[PDB]
């Protein structure tokens, strides 16, 4: 019964900002960290980093530094995915996960479109 | 960071075939493998705890097998409610990478 | 001359409290317990907040991000099994008490998912013989500010004593010297908390190797 309830789409410009919310209901909070998960357009799943839900000091993976930065609120129990400084290809569908038994649990898609 | 492969990237089976999707890894990872089943439009669903282990509510058909470098998923008689794009992703140690992408087909 | 550091897991379940308004003595007994277990649950958390130096090894080892559900994978369906740490460390990995378990299954239901009414003094009884294990390792964890010393029977039951004895990397040999001297084996043992993360509480139990 455990749920992870996120975003709506957004259509933005580059050099916009975008800001997905991920709400989790189910577990204390506190307990489990929250994973961000970007999907590439056509592309296979990229795994950038988490925030934990305890102290809030995040970790990016190599590759997703410099524009992304992960927040939380503990109190609204929401996760927050701020992208600044935005391009042609931030484009596709964005995911917060937390862990199971082993492998993630997913939320819904949120798909980010960066029209010109 | 241990990079993961699919051998069949495009797989098209019948009604009542018994298909492997395998991958390999640029290191070791001791029996610490899953698969996720992304429906078209829609979150992926693991369906496998550990190597050997399907997840609770997923068909029994579904089974997995291997460790070490070399890991393989059995699905034991396709039924047409199983279709989609399989990964199969390690969670040894961070950053986790998944596989290519196994676009399981209809014959 | 060496220890041989062990993983001892407890599924520690998060219950809110229950807003119940029942004037029955059974249904009083049952909260008082929940008040003490999550009492403890919240005494265990703020403690977090040499012989001991490799048992802190792998206390830190669990403070990484992908090493406490590695740890509930193995156990999944097994209450003994092996893991592999982040280091390559291979460390036994016990799970001794299911209190998440019986908390979500037979007291929930029918205490806070609807009106409560508790039919049964039986469960009284056993939540309290269960539960009261988990009190004592408190105490215990409380009073000596996390590391304990000698290993007693409520960390460690004889029984699950000699497991990790016939488990462990040494000649048969060895574990006759140490299976029949499980109260010498006792005080020479040590118990690091070591978290409290994802729902499982770990502590670390060192048992010796007598390589002479």
């Amino acid at each position: 019964q455990i749920q992870l309830v996120q975003s709506g789409p957004e259509l933005k410009k580059p050099g916009a900002s975008v800001k997905i919310s991920c709400k989790a209901s189910g577990y204390t909070f506190t307990d489990y960290s929250m994973h961000w998960l970007k999907q590439a357009p056509g592309k296979g799943l990229k795994w950038m980093g988490w925030i934990t839900t305890e102290t809030g000091e995040p970790t990016y993976a190599d590759d997703f530094k410099g524009r992304f930065a992960f927040s939380l609120d503990t109190s609204a129990s929401t996760a927050y995915l701020q992208i600044s400084s935005l391009k042609a290809e931030d484009t596709g569908v964005y995911f917060c996960a937390r862990y199971y038994y082993g492998p993630f649990y997913w939320g819904q898609g949120t798909l980010v479109t960066v029209s010109s | 960071d241990i990079q993961m492969t699919q051998s069949p990237s495009s797989l098209s089976a019948s009604v009542g075939d018994r298909v492997t999707i395998t991958c390999r890894s640029s290191g070791n990872i001791h029996n610490f493998l899953t698969w996720y089943q992304q429906k078209p439009g829609k979150s992926p669903q693991f369906l496998v705890y550990n190597a050997k282990t399907l997840a609770d509510g997923v068909p029994s058909r579904f089974s997995g097998s291997g460790s070490g470098t070399q890991f393989t998923l059995t699905i034991s008689s396709l039924q047409p409610e199983d279709f989609g794009i399989y990964y199969c992703q390690h969670f040894w140690t961070t950053p986790y990478t998944f596989g290519g992408g196994t676009k399981v087909e209809i014959k | 001359t060496g220890w041989y550091t062990s993983v001892i897991t407890i599924e520690l379940s998060n219950i809110k409290e229950i807003k119940c308004n029942g004037t029955d003595t059974k249904v009083k007994l049952i909260k008082q317990e929940l008040d003490k277990y999550k009492n403890a649950v919240t005494d265990l958390q703020l403690l977090m907040q040499s012989a001991i130096c490799s048992g802190i090894a792998v206390c830190k080892v669990l403070h990484l991000e992908g090493e406490v559900n590695k740890i509930k994978n193995a156990l999944l369906s097994t209450n003994k099994a092996v893991v592999s740490l982040s280091n390559g460390v291979s460390v036994l990995t016990f799970k001794v008490l299911d209190l998440k378990n019986y908390i979500n299954n037979r007291l929930l239901p029918i205490l806070n998912q609807q009106s409560c009414r508790i039919p049964n003094i039986e469960t009284v009884i056993e939540f309290q013989q269960m539960n009261s294990r988990l009190l004592e390792i408190t105490r215990e964890f409380s009073v000596n500010a996390g590391v304990t010393t000698p290993l007693s029977t409520y960390m460690l039951t004889n029984s699950e004593l000699l497991s990790l004895i016939n488990d462990m990397p040494i000649t048969n040999d060895q574990k006759k010297l140490m299976s029949s001297n499980v109260q010498i084996v006792r005080q020479q043992s040590y118990s690091i908390m070591c978290i409290i993360k994802e729902e499982v509480l770990a502590y670390v139990v060192q048992l010796p190797i007598y390589g002479v």
